[PDB]
């Protein structure tokens, strides 16, 4: 299948967080608790799924060139849209917390307006227009980039949970272990470098 | 019907012969204060005081009501008290024959008592502090009540004495004790024992329950994790064979019954049999003239869960039914934990919570269903040498604390 | 210009659909008009604070004040009102401070509950009341060497409903005062004319407001009795300017005026029959006074009391007076005090030494019961540090020893 | 000038917050990229802090991120324009990191941190201090990683590499991902050594 | 410090008894299990070495080949003869020549930064670097640098283990964390056709890499011209990384520690069930292209470190699962990563050290899904 | 206030835009010119033209080069603006372009423009050589490649790869002058005129006509040149046009 197979490349062979290093903000602030974690992973899928398709129809149908006129190429108006199409979404999701304000609205808190800014959302919707990714291919990759990334938030925010049972020297303890694990993660993230889609 | 798999018998020389004979008199008797859960004395007695059989000797300021009562009669000689003036014990000098006597019921009448009296009678005779809660393995309180008392009519310690030879010797008082528990509880009793047969109540509410397999066995906190799932909205009471005959017989006679019968097995024991004894007998006049010379240590209870008889400790536990006496001679998980551990819970993740001091994780791993016991063999096994008996204490007096 | 304005109709119009989205996740996903916050059971102590997340911002707002030193942020946790109904879940913030079984009651921070539905709250009564006495000066009198006993006469011939052990609230304004201006009496100024304390001056550029223990018992109707101590720079600290109002108290003679506000206080005897124990020193001995005054004149408990003060020299006590009169004429009361240097003119032949170990001799080391008895200190803080340490090794619980920390 | 210097070591945007890792870890391979892109984040930083606040007192909570990005963006757009036409070659290099400007946390969080509840001329200064923290990290990483990686620092050889006639024989991972995750993890380490205020707490 | 009074019963109610087990007996236990593995991996070390050479040189250009390189030369100078007629003595003799500098290099290096954090930290040395050091030895090939084998121990222990508390305190693998070090940061010395065999001027591709280009069929010993059949493999009588070849002396090693309990069954039963599933299902697919898609499960259990790495390093007890129910999904993944890797990944032959450390990262999502789905049986008092 | 949040979101949406939309009208066309001399540099490079600056290589452009556009369907020239066609566009939609089959697409170019650009070098009124843009992915990213083939259409004048993305030193030496250099000289097309140009692992036999030696402990990296070369060097690429070139 072909979308097996791009789903499959957006989760591990592609993945946002550790095989690309975008996200990384967020990535390593609420890393700390899988169940919060998890709830970013969640609400992190839930906004890509919905931009990069999103972004394909504005920019095939409007902003692509040759789209609205011929010999009117608005594509300059991609990184503006884009970006204004995932802090719209962003502004809901933000609302949202009325039914997750204790899970995530609080452990989040500054960051939850940051989501926007976060580079997988930006990144995912910018390889959808340089690559030809189908309606359909736009949500397989968004939903796959999605998943890649709360895959490893949650993979991190276990490997922390596992290390309170450690003497992390002072200093390193927080941001910089985190900033370490990150990087011995991208290691073992570093077995499909060669896989071919 | 229940049988486990996952555990460990030790294979520790010197087992019991199982033939009740009798033991070195005892003239020294003592209650251990560190022994009862969370409890603050308020001393009724000074040294030099003289006391009766089920006197009062102490009261729970933090458990109002509980009457912690003399085992016998004579003068008190002493009130140990270790750092922060925390009561070691209350040794007693067994000398005379007076006693506290109480009301005496018949046999047919057992069942149909009022709670209240029973709890009455219980709690000022002294025969209260017998039950303990799981969780937390504390006296229960005055006015609480339980669905679910736990009888632990087995024993899988290692060279503990065998039940059915003490309850045999008891039956009536047994069954009559069946029976007390029978009006005590809400709900039911599980009368948990091994295949072999004992001696049966006529009440509906009381259900006997086989658990055959290695040592956790016969640890009420594993019988009330397949039978009676405990929390802190479920709270279950537990008491051995020997307190259950001590119960029938207060209610019987209208007297405190003191009487054990504990074996004393070691290595170093010259002939390892059952012995009859008194509750909180002196282990240094029990186990006189009975070891081979040496450096020994005398143990309180089993070697797997047990005190160190030494000091203002040398006398016999209140929970614990036997003595053992020997020769003085991290959780890197290796399989070790899993395989003597028979619950469900996950042990190499619970110990590491109560290594870590995580209180509110190791409640939801089920540290609220455990007492000490539980985790000995975990204890035993452990590359890396963790107590974690007493790990799970300070996690739970933590968790009573805060809430 | 031309694909110039096609650009800039095709990007607000997009934008624009943007925000009719978010505006209609507005209208849907939150909904709101105004929110009623109850305090207590009154209808008139009552919030319509349009829903806006905080409650401690809603309820400054309305006229009630709790304590918020940090100003927000889950930091001071003074702020803390039982929201019954309402505020949904203790977040992890509060919980560092409230702890699991005060939340279950319903402890909870203002400053990180949000106000998102009518919620009911119970704020203790003692806030909505507080009242404003513009008093007179009677005496400011030396008690000890760095402590002056300051007597308001409260005007129109009422008086305070202050509790035993209780505090008020002294709202000085803006002064320039010079410690030479001090009535130091000669008797103790030989320290203070040899460390030259007179050169200090102090200055305030705003209006300041402190708290200070009464040491009149309730009993003590028209005057405000208090022990103030002079805030001079400290010894590890001598490069830092002087105390802001106990400066201003010092400076302060008789017919002057002082503006306070009160009652308030928690450091309450409790209602048992167990035997008090007192443990004062310094500025302490305000609120062991109120306490030992209240319970012997007015309440005329005959509970066991004792009282054990701390103070370096015969001259630093006071009150001497008033306590050996109450242990005289009442059996059940004792004091004491102990020198931690006595000096030559003295001719002390009491206890010498700290009071945590003048204590623990002479009373409680031989108490069969020292667990049983109610302790209530105030006192330095090295002091105060040094007694719990000793009580604690003797097995008293935390439940029965109520501090006063200043 | 104090409030400039405040985020290089005190507050800094990539040690003590956490925004702009992402183009930490991917320019940091040679000096020359992380120098431009530093200045690229300290002129679109300090210009939209600075036009965030003017109209602060004005924005609507509900669209105050697309009030914000939409400005975000519009100077990184317009910096990417400018790139293209003058500085060609410079712009090559920078690929996407350009586009990526706008997803520097950075950017958006000393925007809404700062530059909102906060003065224009302040917010500015505010702007330019964490580029310069952000810059402080990119040269640091980007130093060790050039060295090493390549052996060369702002293209000129410093250290010979075997294939030049030389002796040293770069380090692959040096020009990898993981190495910037390593060498910002043992920055922190020396910053929060020297810094014991901003130590986290067990 | 100082001594006081009186004693409270929490602790007289200690351990009275106690297992023989202990953190020293389990690792000296692990040290000595590879020794078997290490004792022939000299041997072969030195037997392919030298056939290399006889069948590169002759007379006195051998003689010239063997004055020029101190490995050759010291051999002949203890009584080893580098002729094709070496014995046993001689080839085990120029393996260790190979082996120890590599060995000594990490112990001394990596014990180096073990006792500088214990020192500074007031920590007591800990015995568990007896394995990294053996271990990463192990892994390498007989021509690492010794400036490389430095910088990769102290990767693999600082980076890896002590920045992160020291032994028992980590989540990764530290011994195969030094080889990632070395495999990305300098790759052409442990990759290639150049650094398995320690005949100068020598070009031979190991067996995966032959296999990779032509199936079955390309498996060849150049230095002797004979196919690599099975049974060498499984002896380890093949190029390759020293302690690896012999699939034979690892398993011998992994019977006794599996035995006394030190190294977990299910996590070996795991890697077992993963890769035959995922070898298997390569086979039926098949591929006219990919000659890997048809390695057999018994060669991929023969050929490169899937042996060494399943029963040594995948059994590591700190980086590994927790639950047993954990550990026989860890297991499994490391299995199915390294099929994947060595069959549909064109890059990296061997795909075990970068599986391990992707199936370390993963083993604490798996432990917690068993616990929360514990917590919720429990939530439900086990339906009593 | 809904009006409010109206106004400033559309007045500041419009208002943006004509900055940005004034900025990127405006500075297209130096754009324009500073792309278009990017390609006018690669292709004077590998021609063997030296030129420098951009007044030189526009002005030695245009004296010496002649884009052409070819129909690779059938290897014929065709009118059009040879100098802006976009192939990658062109390739990139399917009016002008086609979808490879797993057997046609030897390089991993998913798709292949109908019509594609190549420039002839002419040093008097005569075309001395022809310059061919060649694409296929490596390892690691699309290489993009422009290979001058001599009046034979058989022997190769020059090669420069001016866009790749590979690890520098095992891989990305396509960019090393040495390599590049090695392929002048060498043959296209065998003796029956087939893609035979060949990237061999361990070194060319020396005199090889169409052996270039591949990237030393980088086959991957060789491998996807040589399938750029087998898929461009063929009937579904240049193959026809050569053809007619070469004859
Ligand atoms: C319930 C309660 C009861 C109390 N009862 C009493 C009582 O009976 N008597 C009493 O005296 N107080 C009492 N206090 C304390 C009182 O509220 C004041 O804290 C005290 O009087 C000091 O007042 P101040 O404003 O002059 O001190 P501050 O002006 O706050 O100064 C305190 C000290 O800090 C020093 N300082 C000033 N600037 C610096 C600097 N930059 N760095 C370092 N140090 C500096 C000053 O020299 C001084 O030593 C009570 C408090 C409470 C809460
Ligand atoms: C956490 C992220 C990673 C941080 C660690 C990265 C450190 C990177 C560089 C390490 C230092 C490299 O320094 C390296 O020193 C060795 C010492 O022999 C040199 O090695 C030199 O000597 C040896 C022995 O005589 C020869 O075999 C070798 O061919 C020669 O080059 C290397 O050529 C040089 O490159
Ligand atoms: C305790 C450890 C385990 C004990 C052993 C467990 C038994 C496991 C058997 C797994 C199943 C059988 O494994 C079987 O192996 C044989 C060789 O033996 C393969 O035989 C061959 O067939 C395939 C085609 O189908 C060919 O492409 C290839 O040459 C080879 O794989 C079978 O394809 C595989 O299906
Ligand atoms: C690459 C191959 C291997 C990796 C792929 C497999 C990863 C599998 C783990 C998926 C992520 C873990 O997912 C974890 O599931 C458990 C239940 O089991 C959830 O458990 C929790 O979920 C709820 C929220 O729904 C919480 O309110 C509550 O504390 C608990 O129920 C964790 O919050 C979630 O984070
Ligand atoms: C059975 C067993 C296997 C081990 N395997 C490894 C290993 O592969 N690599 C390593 O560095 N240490 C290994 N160790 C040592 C130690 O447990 C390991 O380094 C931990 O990761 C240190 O926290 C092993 C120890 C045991 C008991
Ligand atoms: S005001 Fe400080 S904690 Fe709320
Ligand atoms: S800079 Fe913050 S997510 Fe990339
Ligand atoms: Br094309
Ligand atoms: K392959
Ligand atoms: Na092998």
């Amino acid at each position: 299948e072909h979308y097996i197979s791009l789903l499959v490349k957006s989760i591990f062979i592609e993945n946002m967080a550790l095989s690309f290093f975008l996200g990384m903000c967020t990535f390593l602030a609420v890393s700390k608790k899988v169940k919060t974690s998890f709830g970013l992973g969640i609400a992190v899928i839930v906004v890509l799924t919905i931009s990069v398709p999103v972004n394909n129809l504005v920019y095939n149908l409007v902003l692509k060139p040759d789209a609205l006129v011929e010999g009117v190429d608005l594509s300059f108006l991609n990184f503006i849209t884009f970006i204004g199409v995932i802090a719209a979404l962003v502004q809901i999701l933000e609302m949202i917390l009325d039914r997750f304000f204790p899970p995530l609205y609080n452990a989040l808190g500054i960051f939850l307006p940051l989501i926007t800014v976060n580079c997988a959302i930006f990144g995912g919707v910018s390889f959808m227009v340089q690559r030809d990714y189908s309606f359909a291919e736009s949500v397989v990759y968004g939903f796959g980039s999605g998943v890649g990334w709360m895959l490893a938030i949650v993979a991190l925010a276990g490997i922390r949970e596992k290390m309170k049972y450690s003497d992390v020297p002072p200093g390193l303890r927080g941001l910089g272990i985190t900033f370490i694990t990150a990087g011995l993660m991208a290691l073992g993230f570093m077995s499909f470098s060669g896989v071919q889609l | 019907m229940i049988t486990i798999k996952k555990g460990l018998d030790l294979p520790i020389a010197g087992t019991p012969s199982q033939v009740i004979s009798d033991g070195k008199a005892i003239k020294k008797v003592a209650l251990l204060g560190e022994e009862y859960v969370g409890m603050r004395p308020t001393m009724h007695v000074r040294v030099g005081d003289e006391v009766k059989k089920a006197q009062i000797l102490f009261e729970d300021k933090k458990n109002p009501g509980v009457k912690f009562t003399s085992p016998v009669s004579g003068k008190v000689v002493e009130i140990n008290r270790g750092a922060k003036r925390v009561l070691q014990s209350v040794v007693i000098e067994v000398a005379g024959d007076d006693q506290v006597t109480f009301d005496k019921f018949e046999a047919n009448q057992l069942a149909s008592l009022n709670r209240d009296a029973i709890k009455t009678q219980l709690v000022e005779s002294g025969l209260w502090t017998a039950f303990r809660t799981r969780p937390f393995s504390k006296v229960p309180a005055i006015d609480s009540t339980s669905e679910a008392i736990f009888v632990t009519a087995m024993d899988t310690n290692p060279l503990a004495a065998e039940p059915t030879v003490v309850i045999n010797e008891q039956s009536e008082a047994f069954v009559a004790g069946l029976d007390v528990l029978s009006a005590l509880t809400t709900g039911k009793v599980y009368v948990c024992k091994k295949g072999t047969s004992l001696p049966r109540s006529q009440q509906p509410n009381v259900e006997e329950h086989v658990f055959d397999g290695p040592h956790p066995a016969g640890l009420a906190g594993t019988h009330m994790h397949f039978l009676y799932p405990v929390s802190a909205d479920h709270v279950a009471w537990s008491i051995n064979y020997q307190d259950v005959i001590a119960v029938g017989q207060l209610f019987l006679t209208g007297e405190l019954y003191t009487q054990r019968v504990v074996s004393l097995a070691g290595p170093v024991v010259n002939k390892p049999r059952l012995v009859r004894t008194v509750m909180g007998a002196s282990l240094e006049q029990l186990v006189d003239s009975e070891i081979m010379p040496g450096e020994v240590r005398i143990i309180s209870g089993s070697v797997l869960s047990g005190t160190k008889a030494t000091g203002p400790h040398a006398y016999l536990g209140r929970y614990h039914l036997q003595v053992s006496v020997l020769r003085e001679g991290s959780m890197v998980p290796i399989g070790n934990y899993e395989k003597v551990m028979p619950l469900d819970m996950e042990p190499t993740l619970l110990l590491r919570d109560l290594c870590a001091g995580d209180s509110d994780s190791a409640v939801r791993l089920g540290a609220l269903e455990l007492d000490e016991e539980d985790l000995a063999l975990c204890t035993f096994v452990c590359p890396g040498k963790y107590e974690y008996g007493q790990l799970l204490r300070e996690c739970l007096d933590k968790i009573e604390k805060e809430g | 210009m031309s694909t110039i304005i096609f650009g800039v109709v095709m990007f607000t119009l997009i934008i624009l659909a943007l925000v009719l989205v978010i505006l209609f996740a507005k209208s849907k996903l939150v909904p709101t008009g105004d929110i009623t916050i109850s305090i207590n059971g009154d209808p008139e102590k009552a919030i319509v604070t349009q829903p806006g997340g905080k409650l401690l911002t809603a309820l400054a707002g309305a006229g009630v004040f709790v304590s918020s030193a940090c100003g927000g942020g889950g930091s001071c946790g003074q702020c803390r009102v039982k929201i019954k109904s309402g505020g949904g879940d203790i977040l992890p913030t509060e919980l560092d401070h409230i702890s699991k079984g005060e939340a279950r009651e319903g402890e909870r921070l203002a400053c990180q509950v949000a106000v998102k539905a009518d919620m009911d709250l119970e704020l203790p009564e003692e806030i909505f009341g507080v009242k404003k006495w513009e008093c007179t000066v009677i005496s400011n009198d030396n008690k000890a060497t760095f402590i002056k006993e300051l007597k308001l006469a409260i005007p129109d011939g009422e008086s305070v409903p202050f509790r035993a052990g209780g505090y008020i609230q002294i709202e000085a304004p803006a002064h320039h005062v010079k410690y030479a201006d001090f009535d130091v009496p000669e008797k103790y100024r030989g320290d203070w004319d040899k460390f030259n304390l007179f050169r200090y001056e102090s200055k305030v550029d705003e209006p300041i407001i402190r708290a200070y223990s009464m040491a009149n018992y309730p009993e003590e109707f028209g005057i405000i009795m208090l022990n103030v101590r002079i805030a001079t720079p400290p010894p590890n600290n001598p490069n830092v300017p002087p105390g802001q109002m106990s400066s201003y108290i010092w400076s302060l003679k008789a017919g002057d005026k002082c503006t306070i506000s009160g009652p308030f206080g928690e450091f309450f005897a409790k209602d048992t029959d167990a035997e008090m124990v007192f443990i004062g020193g310094g500025a302490g001995m305000a609120p062991m006074r109120s306490h030992i005054f209240d319970q012997l004149k007015r309440l005329k408990s005959k509970r066991k009391m004792s009282y054990w003060y701390g103070a370096r020299s015969k001259r630093e006590m006071f009150y001497v007076e008033d306590f050996d009169g109450l242990a005289a004429e009442n059996d059940n009361f004792v004091w004491h005090c102990a020198l931690s240097d006595p000096q030559p003119e003295d001719n002390w032949t009491g206890y010498t030494g700290f009071i945590h170990n003048v204590l623990y001799e002479n009373y409680l080391k031989d108490h069969e019961a020292p667990e049983d008895c109610e302790y209530y200190m105030c006192g330095p803080p090295m002091m105060n540090a040094a007694v719990i340490n000793m009580l604690k090794n003797l097995g008293v619980e935390e439940e029965n020893i109520l501090l006063d920390d200043f | 000038k104090k409030s400039v210097l405040a985020p290089v070591l005190d507050n800094n945007p990539i040690a003590l917050q956490v925004l702009g890792v992402c183009s930490a870890l991917a320019v940091t391979t040679k000096l020359e990229t992380a120098f431009v892109m530093t200045l690229a984040v300290m002129f679109v930083t300090a210009l939209s802090n600075f036009f965030v606040s003017l109209i602060r007192n004005h924005i609507p909570n509900s669209v105050r991120i697309i009030v914000q990005m939409a400005i975000i963006a519009s100077l990184v757009i317009v910096v990417d324009q400018i790139l293209k036409a003058y500085l060609y070659d410079i712009s090559k290099q920078l690929s996407v990191f350009v586009g990526l400007i706008i997803t520097n946390c950075i950017v958006m969080g000393r925007a809404e941190a700062f530059a909102m509840k906060s003065e224009p001329i302040p917010s500015f200064i505010d702007g330019i201090g964490n580029g310069l923290g952000y810059g402080f990290v990119l040269m640091t990483v980007g130093f060790f990683r050039e060295l090493l990686g390549s052996g060369k620092l702002f293209g000129l050889e410093v250290l010979p590499l075997i294939s030049n006639g030389g002796w040293y024989q770069p380090n692959g991972l040096m020009l990898l991902a993981p190495s910037a995750f390593f060498l910002i993890g043992f920055m922190i380490w020396a910053i929060r050594t020297f810094k014991p205020e901003q130590v986290e707490a067990k | 410090a100082t001594l006081f009074y009186t004693p409270g019963l929490v602790t007289k109610r200690s351990s009275h008894v106690r297992d023989s087990v202990d953190l020293k007996r389990i690792m000296i236990m692990v040290w000595l299990a590879v020794f078997p593995a290490m004792f022939w991996g000299m041997y072969n070390a030195g037997g392919q070495a030298i056939a290399a050479l006889n069948h590169l040189y002759s007379g006195d250009q051998l003689a010239a080949i063997v004055a020029g390189n101190w490995h050759y030369w010291l051999t002949e100078m203890l009584g080893g003869t580098m002729s094709s007629d070496a014995g046993w003595g001689s080839k085990m003799l120029l393996g260790a020549t190979y082996f120890l500098p590599i060995y000594a290099t990490v112990f001394i290096v990596g014990g180096f930064w073990e006792v500088l954090f214990c020192m500074v930290r007031k920590h007591e040395v800990n015995e568990g670097f007896f394995v990294t050091s053996i271990l990463f030895a192990l892994i390498v090939p007989p021509t690492l640098p010794l400036w490389q084998a430095a910088l990769g121990i102290t990767f693999g222990v600082v980076v890896a283990k002590e920045v992160f508390g020291g032994t028992g305190r980590n989540f990764l693998n530290p011994a195969l964390a030094g080889r990632a070090f070395l495999f990305f940061a300098y790759p052409a010395q442990i990759s290639g056709d150049l650094v398995w065999t320690a005949a100068d001027g020598y070009s031979g591709a190991t067996a995966l890499s032959q296999w990779a280009q032509g199936g079955a069929g390309a498996l060849i010993n150049n230095a002797t011209g004979q196919t690599i059949t099975w049974m060498d493999a499984f002896i380890g009588n093949i190029p390759g990384s020293i302690g690896e070849v012999s699939t034979l002396a690892l398993m011998i090693g992994a019977a006794f520690i599996v035995y006394m309990g030190i190294a977990s069954w299910r996590i070996i039963g795991g890697v077992m069930i993963g890769m035959i599933l995922l070898s298997t299902l390569f086979n039926v697919i098949g591929s006219d292209t990919n000659a890997m898609f048809n390695m057999p499960w018994h060669w991929h259990l023969v050929l490169g470190g899937f042996a060494f790495g399943m029963f040594f390093m995948a059994t590591d007890p700190v980086s590994a699962s927790f639950t047993n129910s954990g550990k026989w999904a860890y297991g499994i993944l490391i299995g199915v990563m390294c099929v994947l890797i060595r069959v549909v990944n064109p890059a990296y032959p061997e795909g075990m050290m970068l599986a391990i450390l992707f199936a370390n990262l993963f083993a604490p999502l798996f432990d917690h899904v068993v616990v929360e789905r514990n917590i919720k049986r429990r939530l439900a008092r086990y339906g009593k | 206030s809904i009006k409010k949040t109206l106004f400033v979101v559309i007045a500041l949406s419009l208002v943006c835009s004509i900055i940005v939309s004034a900025a990127a009208v405006g500075l297209r066309d130096k754009q324009k010119e500073n792309a278009a001399l990017d390609k006018q540099s690669k292709i004077l490079q590998v021609a063997g033209i030296e030129a420098k600056g951009s007044k030189q290589i526009v002005e030695l452009f245009n004296k010496s080069i002649e884009p052409r556009l070819v129909d690779f369907n059938t290897g014929d020239f065709v009118e059009g603006d040879a100098a802006n066609y976009d192939q990658r566009k062109a390739a990139k939609e399917a009016s002008e372009s086609i979808k490879l089959t797993a057997e046609q697409d030897k390089a991993k170019i998913q798709r292949r423009a109908n019509v594609g650009v190549v420039y002839l070098v002419k040093d008097g009124d005569k075309t001395s050589k022809v310059i061919l843009p060649v694409h296929g992915n490596g390892l690691w990213s699309m290489m993009y490649a422009f290979v001058a083939v001599e009046t034979d259409g058989n022997t190769v004048s020059g090669l420069t790869y001016y866009e790749q993305g590979e690890t520098p030193g095992l891989g990305g030496e396509v960019e090393n002058p040495a390599w590049r250099a090695q392929w002048v000289g060498k043959k296209l097309f065998d003796e029956n005129h087939k893609p035979a140009i060949k990237i061999v692992k361990g070194g060319a036999p020396q005199g090889s006509e169409h052996g270039v030696d591949g990237l030393s402990g980088a086959t991957l990296t060789s491998n996807g040149v040589q399938n750029t070369f087998d898929f461009w060097l063929g009937d579904m690429g240049f193959g026809p046009f050569l053809t007619k070139v070469r004859d």
